């Protein structure tokens, strides 16, 4: 499937945090149709 | 009572004054005070009253409708026929006929350099259809009015009544006279019956006046578009249509109907032409790459303008538009874009365009200061960088700054701060008091000043001037004249008194000057300045371009053609290239009035930083202050001044202003520089904080930006809509950036108005198509008889513009066959036409004209092809076409003749050779041996050189005679020394033995002699001559240019020299020649051609039967790639090899002003640097030298030590980068080079004995290069063929054979320091003379391999670093890692060697990056450091040269190494596994390296042995000593001993601190040190070959005692696959296959990698089969793998690589590349069971071509076998090209007889689309099939590796799959 980090964030007692996700809709995503490093991924796999 | 005529062709602008003056004196009363008096005109006035008593006088137009009657005549007439045109194109073409035969020479060069000859002719162009026809009554028509005009134009220029009675004599029934009066008449069926009164033309049918400038108009436009069709007539391949000449001759008609129905003001549409040819060509581009979105409203822009045009002035702009768009090719578009000038130039209107300049001047605003602060701030930060960068030291004073700053302890710490840091300060550079950087020179030579600029008046003469005269225009001064007049420039106590307010109020005054040929009503206006205000400009420009303009890359203003042709492909690569990997936009901004809104606010502080980094103050800054407090005034109207005493006090003010007393702003041709320097700050500001990858290219007014962007290969459609809506994004906002910047400076730019593309480029009229010069031949054809200014109309000057025109268009173009034919024509014509008429010799010739048969024949060919140096003096042979910059002439004619001699069997070609082989050689005395300094590689010749030295010699004699008459001092004197040392120092130089001329030429140029004969020189003005000197010189050159021209003739019609056989190995007679000529042997200026040294027919390496048989033959080797498109659409991948081109020919894309020399003092030192290479130390020419330089100075100079050093090994045809060095100038377009690379590895053969062979390997290149390329394009089958070209001549190869000079005559100089100040006295900055040691000797032959390698390799190294260190440009040349070593070397012991160097290298670059915290952490600096010293070497390309040799394969494999996976093994994986086998020898084996005592000594060669890098290597040295003998943290012991030498290297590494400050300090610090633990040697790397290191070291030892090394496979799986005729087809089985996933874990699973992990899958098909096959042919794939792995399983098995090439630009320059490194990973045994290794390159590795397969049938029939095996695993996504593959392997498959096994890789996905042809198309041999399937393979992928099997003879026609 293509790419979609879905962006949201949280508040605690006072302060505030981020929080990402790739399965979630709270509608401000950043999104991508195409991998294009999946080599970079066969090495991370070789290098574990 | 004598001037001189000086005005032939339309250089002046053009007025309509006179003739609006003269009408007003012949209607009635005196002349009105602005006539210009002459006799000339008085005359005229007089014979126009007593024919104007008629009454047509009062209904007359004038200049501004003058015309307009005119261009309707002409275009009915050109409609019209005649009977006169028929006699004209008659006798033309009867001219051409019998000068038909000539073409044969170029036919037989083309035949034998294996070309075909077009058929038609290009000669006889005018005998197909050119009569009783619309286009040959258009083209005689034409040609009759251009004669018609010439005709009128000598009449008018003539002199006296003798040469107008011999033109009557010559025209008779065209021309009339009328005696008793000065009244002549020209009629013609056409113009009527024109009244050419002496200086005035008069037309009674066209019932109007003018004078000569608009008859010169007329002429040019007329002959521009005969021969412009001319040479468009008859070319030899389809370029263009033949609707392209219909076209132009609608589109003339169209223009003429334009201007004879709109006036002078219609003159804006052919404005308007231009840019709508460039958006038509815009619009044709994107077709190719349609997807991306095209920016900005150009088209709009056009459109709107018109419909405006269609509406207003008629519908006859809507025609010519009309006729314009009807255009559909691209190169006939081009034709239409080359004549915006074949319609004519507008009578301007000068008050208009000075009311709207004074507006727009005076036009105030409201512009930021801000911006300016930050982009001044970046400017300083910039050049502070680069001074540090380059001379280790600041340029601050921390006296003057604050304390709470970072940068107080980042100056006592001589460093440079992070990015953190400079954005603390990143506005704040101005608040530091920046203090000199860069010494001005107390003078500078007259060459770079004095020019014919016509220096303008002061207030004092223009006041008295007008309280004398009563009008009329004004006369300028002259430069030389006032020079010469005035005292020398001191430019230090100039700028001081500027710097002291200074330029008193009185010298401020400015003229304009109306400029010529620019196609705007309103016109343009260049200026001249007063001395004093040119001086200030005229050094600061030149100041600025030598110190500061290098800096930069946009700023192409003091750059050659092929200079901005290395940069435009830098700025273009993403153009054209089929892929969406390089997207580069193009914006063209073109400001409104840029050099008008330039104005003060603005530049305040960048000018400021510059005048502080000078040393100066406020004195740029005072520029608009001069404009604000100047005078500005009109040149040619006079009576308008009013002078109020005080102020300007302008008259007539009411119709529009003519001058005034002050202007805020700027004008034309005046600080370009510093004007482009700011609006390129504020380009590059812009474009770096938005996008960082972006190039600028600037000359000041038509700026280009070119931001770049990369997108990744494999990207989908969704995707790649994102990035491209992204880009254009991106793109967008970078260009509103740019037009904020420039609102904020008080630019604007036009919104409408700035082009937009991305497969587009223009640069000054040059168009870049698709990375492709496109080329226009219109102005340069155009151009042709067009002669230039203050020169005289000789036939030499005449063939020399047409030949320059014809070689320049050839650098912009491709197929030179073209430009030969062009040049041919527009020479034959240029030559009849000189012939028609002589001027000068002032009568037609009729020695030329009358012979026939043969005579005629001899004397054209002569007079075209003869070059100037062989008897004539007027053409030029072919063999320059192949090479520009060729260093000696004589040798390319020789070839020529020779080839063309030996290539034919007709007689008066070998009589034509005879003459070129003795060209009749002279005298041997004095007045000839001058030439040799003049112009070197010349012959003294009976019949005088070129007029240069004529000139110089008259002037000098003129000068000697008339000393006394020039008022300064210091040019008197040094004119009297020159006159009685000049004769004697000739005397000296002849007695010089061996004559080495160059040395000579550059001794005579730089002594004082230089100063005279330099200004002498520069006379080249007629009316300079006549203002300077009197009557006498005038007189004598005009007899000696008369008596030259009749000696010309006589030798292009000498006899005929009668034969006397062909003569061996030209070069060697060009030497011989020389001898006989000046007596004694001669050196240098010999030097062969590779048309000579290469052979005339390459070929390809298939079908050469060389091999390797007969010898080790050398050749030049050529690799074209599959990518050539001959099309103009590609581009290709590559980028090109054209070579350097050094500045000194006038070629610099425009005509300004030129570099001729320097200096005197610097060019001595240049000699003093050329010491030892051809002359020893205690001898008399050192001598010499040395009392030269100590003449041109005091005594006390001090003198640098001249070096200890012996480049005994090189060259002597090498000697400065100055003049003629560096051969090679790409004569041809670098666009088809982008497909090919020329390697000559091979011709390292030849140093198999040594012998010092050392020639120059770039002609080869360029020849080969140029004409394989021909080639190429004339036969498009061999699109992949790598050629190879062979040697013919042996005799021609020169060994060096070293020689050196020597005399017993000593010459003693005078004082020129007490005699000449002002012109020599502190020209050159200090030196800071160091003191030697004597650098104890090597000893260095005594030595075996293994004992000196690691000191190469050590050598290297620090050279490499120190040279890193320092920002020299010397880090990337290939002269420090060559490749005559590698191949006789010990690998370990080079490599750990290297491993030394760098590890040194990184202690000076500790020395250097030396903070004030860093120091307390220094173990991790020293690595740092290390590691951007191997980052750099990453960056040097052509170390990766070193994985030819097998040795140092296996020793750089030994250790693990990450295999790369592409066949074209590139920079960068090459120079990552060196990397890694460095980084590996430290960290891991760092003791062994500084122990082992007798390893420890530093061995330093002489490649640079200058001062420079010397002490610079002992301060490596004890740097590296000193961070070693430690262990812990420093001391501050240490700290001291570290900063005193960083103090030294700041002193002797130039910069502004005192000398050394001492010498006995020097030595305490560093004997026991490095003094005794340097062994230097006096010789160079590369012939150490000679002696220990050529001695091989055998390797002795074996192994390291490993097991076996069993071997291992894994699982498989088979399926079915069977076959039949009808295929029907399911919808599920598609549904659940068809659908491609990607998900890898086990591609990460398949851990070993050579080129993907292949062999894995590969292992299981061929464990089962059951052959055993002797010869497998592996195809597609990239690098070993699958190969290598066929290699391990069957030991009795050889190979066919079919692996593609896909060369990329990050190669080395010529040198061929290297085989896979996966095989060379294999073994010693693998590898020779591979057929060839170090020859696949030079095979085709197209798959979709059939020559690749022909090349397998070869190789099976060379070899006694048969193929059994093959395999293809090329991995594509496309179709058609897998279709071709399979077609092509199915046609192979059944060219093979015996038993057959075949793999194919493949995706399921594509075995169900009908449109993959792979089974239906291949299964025509193989009746048995199975697929299989593996047990590693992509989680989800539908790869099957399909298995055919076949015995032999099966056919089965076709069968679907079922
Ligand atoms: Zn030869
Ligand atoms: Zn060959």
């Amino acid at each position: 499937r293509p790419i979609t980090y879905y962006f949201r964030k949280q508040v605690i007692r006072g302060n505030v945090y981020l929080s990402w996700s790739w399965s979630n809709d709270t509608s401000v995503f950043k999104r991508v149709a195409c991998n294009s490093s999946l080599s970079l991924s066969s090495h991370w796999i070789r290098l574990i | 009572n004598i001037l001189r005529n000086s005005d032939y062709n339309l250089n002046s602008p053009l007025i309509e004054d006179p003739a609006r003056l003269m009408l007003e004196w012949l209607k009635t009363g005196n002349r009105p005070y602005r006539m210009t008096l002459t006799d000339n005109c008085s005359r005229s006035f007089r014979v126009l009253k007593d024919y104007f008593k008629k009454v047509d006088l009062g209904s007359l137009k004038v200049g501004g409708m003058a015309a307009q009657s005119m261009i309707s005549l002409w275009l009915y007439g050109a409609h019209s026929e005649s009977n006169r045109s028929r006699r004209c194109i008659t006798d033309l073409a009867h001219f051409y006929s019998k000068s038909s035969p000539i073409e044969k020479l170029l036919n037989l060069t083309l035949g034998n350099r294996g070309l075909r000859i077009p058929p038609e002719g290009v000669l006889s162009c005018l005998e197909r259809v050119d009569y009783d026809n619309a286009f040959g009554r258009y083209l005689a028509n034409t040609y009759s009015s251009y004669l018609f005009f010439h005709v009128i134009t000598l009449y008018m220029n003539a002199l006296d009544w003798d040469e107008e009675k011999t033109i009557l004599a010559l025209w008779k029934d065209l021309t009339s006279v009328d005696i008793g009066k000065d009244l002549v008449k020209f009629k013609d069926q056409i113009w009527g019956l024109l009244i050419v009164t002496k200086d005035f033309v008069y037309s009674q049918s066209s019932n109007c006046l003018f004078d000569r400038n608009y008859t010169l108009m007329l002429k040019d436009l007329f002959l521009s578009r005969f021969n412009s069709l001319m040479v468009l007539l008859s070319p030899p391949e389809p370029r263009y249509s033949d609707d392209l000449i219909s076209q132009l001759c609608q589109l003339y008609i169209a223009g003429d109907q334009v201007l004879s129905m709109c006036g002078n003001s219609g003159y804006e549409v052919i404005k308007i032409l231009e840019p709508y040819v460039v958006n038509s060509l815009v619009q044709r581009a994107e077709k190719f790459r349609p997807l991306i979105h095209s920016l900005g409203d150009f088209p709009v822009f056009i459109k709107d303008k018109v419909s405006q045009l269609e509406e207003t002035f008629g519908p006859c702009a809507r025609r010519f538009f009309r006729a314009l768009d009807q255009f559909d090719n691209i190169h006939d578009l081009v034709f239409v874009f080359g004549c915006y000038r074949h319609w004519g130039h507008p009578y301007i209107d000068y008050r208009k365009g000075l009311s709207k300049l004074y507006d727009q001047v005076h036009l105030k605003k409201m512009i930021d200061k801000s911006y300016q602060e930050c982009l001044a701030s970046d400017l300083a930060r910039r050049i502070l960088r680069w001074g540090f960068d380059k001379y280790s030291k600041w340029y601050l004073d921390s006296r003057f700054l604050a304390r709470d700053h970072p940068l107080t302890p980042y100056i006592k710490t001589q460093t440079w701060p992070p990015k953190h840091i400079v954005d603390l300060v990143g506005d704040t550079w101005h608040k530091l008091p920046i203090t000199q950087i860069f010494e001005i020179p107390e003078s500078m030579d007259p060459s770079e000043i004095l020019d014919d600029k016509s220096h303008s008046f002061t207030r004092t003469r223009l006041a008295s001037w007008l309280s004398e005269n009563r009008g009329g225009p004004v006369p300028s001064e002259k430069v030389i004249i006032t020079a010469l007049s005035k005292p020398p420039v001191n430019p230090r106590e100039f700028l001081r008194s500027i710097d002291l307010g200074g330029l008193p109020d009185e010298d401020l005054i400015i003229g304009l000057k109306p400029k010529e040929r620019e196609l705007k009503i309103e016109g343009r206006f260049f200026a001249l300045m007063s001395w004093n205000l040119r001086l200030y400009f005229v050094i600061t420009e030149k100041l600025l371009a030598n110190y500061i303009l290098p800096l930069f890359d946009a700023l192409t203003m003091t750059d050659n053609l092929n200079k901005v042709f290395k940069k435009l492909i830098d700025r273009v690569t993403g153009q054209g290239l089929l892929d969406y990997s390089r997207v580069t936009y193009a914006f063209h901004l073109d400001y409104e009035k840029w050099n008008n809104h330039q104005r003060l606010e603005s530049t305040e502080d960048v000018f400021s930083v510059l005048d502080q980094v000078f040393g100066l103050k406020r004195v740029f800054s005072r520029t608009h202050e001069f404009f604000q407090k100047a005078w500005i005034y009109y040149s040619d109207r006079s009576d308008l001044i009013g002078l109020r005493e005080d102020q300007i006090y302008c008259l007539d003010a009411s119709n529009g202003p003519t001058c005034w007393n002050g202007q805020d702003g700027g004008l034309e041709g005046l600080r370009q520089k510093g004007w482009s320097l700011v609006s390129l700050l504020m380009i590059d500001r812009e474009s770096q904080i938005r996008n960082t990858r972006t190039k600028i290219l600037a000359q000041g007014d038509n700026q280009v930006l070119c931001p770049t962007y990369m997108l990744s290969p494999g990207l989908s459609q969704e995707g790649l809509l994102y990035e491209l809506e992204r880009i254009s994004r991106n793109a967008l906002s970078i260009y509103r950036a740019v037009e904020e910047g420039a609102s904020k400076l008080g630019l604007i730019i036009k919104k409408e108005e700035t082009m937009c593309s991305y497969d587009f480029l223009i640069y000054g009229k040059t168009p870049l198509f698709r990375g492709n010069i496109l080329v226009p031949e219109s102005k340069r054809w155009a151009r042709v008889s067009c002669v230039s200014n203050d020169q005289i109309v000789n036939l030499a000057n005449i063939m020399s513009t047409v030949s320059t025109n014809a070689l320049t268009v050839a650098q912009h173009s491709q197929s030179l066959i073209k430009p030969m034919r062009d040049f041919l024509l527009m020479s034959v014509q240029a030559v009849f036409h000189y012939l028609l008429f002589s001027p000068i010799l002032k009568g037609r010739v009729y020695k030329i004209l009358s012979a026939e048969g043969e005579s005629f024949l001899l004397a054209m060919s002569r007079i075209i092809y003869l070059d100037p140096s062989l008897g004539g003096i007027s053409g030029m042979s072919l063999g320059r076409f192949h090479i520009r910059q060729f260093s000696d002439p004589v040798s390319e004619g020789l070839s020529f003749w020779r080839e063309i001699w030996l290539s034919s069997q007709e007689s008066w070609i070998h009589a034509l050779c005879q003459e070129a082989g003795n060209p009749d050689l002279g005298e041997r005395t004095l007045e000839s041996f001058t030439r040799l300094l003049e112009d070197p590689t010349t012959l003294n010749i009976r019949g005088g050189a070129s007029p240069t030295i004529l000139l110089k010699d008259a002037i000098r004699k003129a000068l000697y005679d008339e000393v006394d008459k020039v008022e300064n001092s210091e040019f008197r004197e040094a004119i009297l020394l020159s006159k009685t040392h000049r004769d004697n120092f000739i005397l000296f130089l002849i007695s010089v033995e061996p004559l080495f001329p160059r040395f000579l030429s550059e001794l005579f140029s730089s002594s004082f002699l230089g100063i005279p004969e330099s200004i002498i020189g520069l006379i080249q003005n007629s009316r300079t001559i006549r203002r300077q000197f009197r009557k006498s010189l005038s007189k004598t050159l005009e007899e000696s240019f008369y008596n030259s021209e009749i000696h010309g003739i006589s030798r292009m019609t000498q006899t005929p020299q009668r034969v006397g056989g062909v003569w061996p190995c030209s070069s060697e007679r060009a030497d011989l020649l020389r001898e006989i000529s000046w007596g004694r042997k001669v050196v240098g200026t010999t030097v062969p051609h590779p048309s000579e040294m290469l052979g005339l027919l390459p070929k390809s390496s298939i079908s050469c039967t060389c091999g390797a048989t007969g010898g080790g033959n050398p050749r030049v080797s050529v690799s074209v790639l599959p990518s050539f498109d001959q099309s103009f659409f590609s581009r290709g991948p590559l980028k090109g090899y054209l070579g350097s081109s050094t500045s000194m020919s006038t070629q610099l894309f425009h005509a300004w002003e030129k570099v001729t020399n320097v200096h005197v003092v610097k060019r001595a030192l240049s000699l003093k640097e050329s010491i030892n290479w051809f002359i020893t130390r205690d001898s008399n020419l050192a001598q010499a030298l040395i009392r030269n330089i100590m003449s041109l100075t005091g005594p006390d100079f001090p003198l640098e030590e001249a070096p200890v050093f012996k480049r005994t090994g090189s060259a002597l045809h090498r000697f400065k980068s100055a003049r003629y060095s560096e051969g090679g100038y790409s004569s041809v377009c670098p666009n088809l080079l982008s497909h090919i690379s020329v390697s000559t590895d091979t011709m390292s053969d030849l140093t198999q004995d040594g012998k010092n062979y050392d020639f120059m390997f770039q002609p080869l290149m360029l020849y080969a290069q140029t004409w394989t390329s021909e080639l190429v394009q004339r036969d498009t089958r061999l699109r992949d063929s790598t050629f190879h070209w062979h040697l013919r001549c042996n005799r021609c190869v020169r060994p060096i054979d070293d020689v050196t000079l020597e005399t017993s005559q000593i010459f003693e100089f005078p004082d020129v320091s007490k005699r000449i100040s002002r012109m020599v006295s502190g020209a050159v900055p200090h030196f800071q003379r160091l003191p030697d040691i004597r650098l104890r000797p090597g000893d260095f032959e005594s030595l075996s391999g293994r004992e000196k390698s690691h000191h190469i390799g050590s050598a290297q190294g620090l050279l490499y670093s120190i040279l890193v260190a320092i920002h020299d440009s010397g880090y990337n040349d290939g002269t420090i890692f060559p490749v005559n070593i590698y191949g006789k070397v010990s690998p370990r012991d080079y490599l750990r060697g290297l491993a030394r160097g760098v590890l040194i290298g990184s202690s000076i670059c500790f020395l250097t990056r030396m903070t004030n915290i860093n120091i307390n952490r220094p173990l991790e600096l020293v690595s740092g450091v290390i590691s951007y010293i191997l980052l750099r070497l990453d960056n040097h390309p052509s170390l990766y040269i070193m994985l030819r040799e097998p040795s140092l394969r296996g020793e750089i494999f030994s250790i693990p190494q990450k295999i790369p996976a592409a066949y074209p093994t590139t920079m960068k994986e090459g120079n990552r596994s060196i990397l890694c086998y460095l980084q590996h020898v430290l960290r891991y084996e760092r003791e062994i390296i500084t122990a082992s005592p007798e390893n420890d000594w530093l061995w330093i060669f002489s490649d640079f042995r200058s001062a420079k890098m010397t002490y610079l290597s002992l301060i490596t040295y004890q740097s590296h000593l000193l961070l070693q003998r430690v262990e812990r943290n420093l001391s501050k012991s240490m700290r001291d001993n570290l900063r005193q030498l960083s103090s030294l290297m700041r002193q002797v590494l130039g910069g502004h601190g005192e000398d050394t400050l001492e010498s006995d300090d020097n030595i305490q610090r560093l004997l026991k040190d490095s003094l005794r633990r340097t062994r230097w040697v006096d010789q160079e790397v590369r012939h150490a070959a000679r002696t220990m290191t050529g001695d091989y070291s055998p390797n002795k030892k074996v192994s390291r005692k490993v097991g076996c090394s069993e071997w291992v496979c894994s699982a498989q799986q088979v399926a079915v696959s069977t076959s039949a005729n009808p295929a029907p087809v399911s919808e599920l089985d598609i549904r659940a296959l068809s659908k491609r996933f990607q998900n890898p874990l086990i591609s990460g699973l398949r851990v070993v990698q050579w080129a993907t992990g292949a062999h894995y899958k590969l292992k299981p098909i061929l464990d089962d089969l059951n052959v055993f096959p002797s010869l497998c042919l592996v195809v597609g794939d990239g690098s070993g793998g699958i190969s290598r792995a066929v290699l391990n399983m069957f030991p009795d098995a050889k190979l066919v690589f079919n692996s593609l090439l896909e060369v990329n630009d990050l190669m080395a320059s010529g040198t061929h590349p290297l085989p896979p490194s996966a095989i060379m990973r294999g073994g010693n045994d693998i590898v020779s069971r591979v057929i060839d290794l170090d020859s696949i390159w030079e095979k085709p590795s197209d798959l979709r071509n059939l020559a690749t397969w022909k090349y397998f049938q070869s190789v099976q029939k060379q070899v006694n076998m048969s193929y059994d095996l093959i395999i293809c695993d090329a991995e594509v996504t496309d179709i058609a090209s897998i279709n071709r593959i399979t077609l092509l392997m199915s046609d192979f498959a059944l060219s093979i007889d015996g038993p057959l096994y075949l793999v194919f890789k493949t995706y399921g996905t594509m075995l169900v689309n009908p449109n993959y042809k792979a089974i239906q198309h291949l299964s025509r041999a193989f009746p048995s099939v199975t697929g299989f399937i593996t047990q590693v393979t992509s989680s989800f992928s539908s790869e099957l590796y399909l298995r055919f099997s076949k015995r032999g003879k099966f056919f089965r026609d076709a069968e679907y799959l079922t």
